[PDB]
RNA sequence: UCUUUUAUUUUUUCUG
């Protein structure tokens, strides 16, 4: 009994066996009187990844698998004997926001800026010149359409 | 398109199948008057890429060592016909069953 | 006025659903021009 | 849908801020919407610690046709005491 | 009558 389980890559058994048996046809058609030992070759849906290969001497079987792709030929196992007839066994299984606004009596006069929140009788805005937010009430401040222009008091 | 004898085994296209019938059971499926189709399944498991008859103990297990290098499936679904079960006494069911 | 070529520097005022190639040539950098928005800056 | 915190009035009708206008903090300066099977905003807010002037900005197509921007902010940067020099 | 986001890791850059 000589059955050697070797390692390939997973959802590629029917693949890799279709490509060994081609290529042994191919081999028996083109030898003569000498024919290579191999006897059997198969796998299993079951048992992924691998394939089991029936032949006398590790030599053979490297010299048949040379020439195939992504058989991991590296790892060969030389199954026992007693574990072969359990795996043949037949039998498996607002409107103030955002708006644009000047001041005109602080510190900051003729400043520009942009409405961004306003917190009940003060609002918060941006200067135009300057990086700053600047809390100021809104009665005092005058408001203009979206280009400049006519301006107007907080009344719109 | 691929189909599995259910008494031998042999794996191969249906369209060989219709060109050829079964190389191995030819002359019992003429006996028997029971064309390939019937006699074939496209359900199996378990293949096995067969090279030598008379000298692989798998095949000797599988009951192929009489049967010509191919393509074999150790399970074919399906129960074969009475007018070639009485005619074969030694074959068993293929699926695990008996 | 909406955007602008880079080399011909010409308009297209073009609008969205419309390729960003320009007219005049291939070149299709399309820079957008100023905001019509008046801008003021203070030197401070 | 999520919307940012920043400012979405300054955005143009093309969803794209335009330059001499101001955005400070948190304000949006691209529109952006991620539909997929409502409109599920995704756009790219200013730094929260970044305040300036939009420069530039430029609409192309990428080699896949999909539109690609790019959007210049320009400041001033007076010495102050903590500036290294 | 409030809530309300800022991926992750691999690298590189420099800062003390
Ligand atoms: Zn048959
Ligand atoms: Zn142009």
């Amino acid at each position: 009994a000589t059955i050697w389980g070797v390692r390939c890559r997973p959802g590629k058994e029917k693949e890799l066996i279709r490509k060994l048996l081609k290529k042994k046809f191919n081999l028996d058609r083109a030898m003569g009187k000498k024919k290579l030992k191999i006897l059997s070759i198969f796998q299993r849906d079951n048992y992924t990844g691998r394939i089991y290969i029936e032949a006398p001497k590790q030599s053979v079987i490297e010299k048949f698998c040379n020439g195939v792709p992504d058989i991991y030929i590296s790892q060969k196992l030389l199954i026992p004997v007693q574990e072969l007839p359990l795996l043949l066994k037949p039998n498996l299984s607002e409107v103030a926001l955002g708006k644009t606004v000047r001041i005109r009596s602080a510190g900051y006069k003729g400043q520009l800026g942009i409405v961004k929140d306003v917190n009940g009788d003060k609002a918060t805005v941006e200067l135009h010149s300057k990086n700053k937010h600047i809390t100021i009430d809104k009665h005092k401040l005058t408001y203009y359409n979206r280009e400049g222009g006519e301006g107007i008091t907080y009344d719109e | 398109s691929e189909r599995a004898c259910m008494l031998c085994g042999i794996v191969q296209t249906t369209n060989e199948f219709n060109r050829d019938g079964c190389p191995n059971c030819q002359g019992i499926f003429e006996e028997a008057g029971v064309s390939t189709m019937e006699c074939t399944s496209p359900s199996f498991e378990g293949l096995v890429g067969m090279c030598k008859p008379t000298k692989s103990w798998v095949a000797k297990w599988l009951s192929v060592d009489h049967s010509i290098a191919g393509m074999y499936a150790i399970k074919v679904d399906g129960r074969l016909p009475a007018e070639v079960v009485e005619l074969l006494p030694h074959y068993k069911p293929r699926d695990g069953s008996q | 006025l909406k955007y602008i070529c880079a080399e011909c520097s010409s308009k297209l005022s073009l609008s969205r659903t419309d390729a960003v190639r320009c007219k005049d040539c291939g070149h299709r950098i399309l820079l957008k021009a100023r905001t019509k928005r008046l801008v003021q800056f203070e030197a401070r | 849908l999520r919307m940012k915190h920043g400012t979405y009035d300054k955005l143009d009708d093309d969803g794209l801020i335009a330059p001499g206008v101001r955005v400070s903090g948190e304000d949006v300066i691209i529109g952006k919407t991620t539909p997929i099977s409502s409109k599920r905003d995704a756009s790219t807010p200013l730094r929260s610690t970044e305040n300036g002037i939009v420069d530039q900005v430029l609409v192309t197509t990428n080699q896949d046709g999909l539109k690609f921007v790019k959007v210049r902010v320009r400041t001033t940067k007076i010495p102050q005491i903590g500036d290294k020099f």
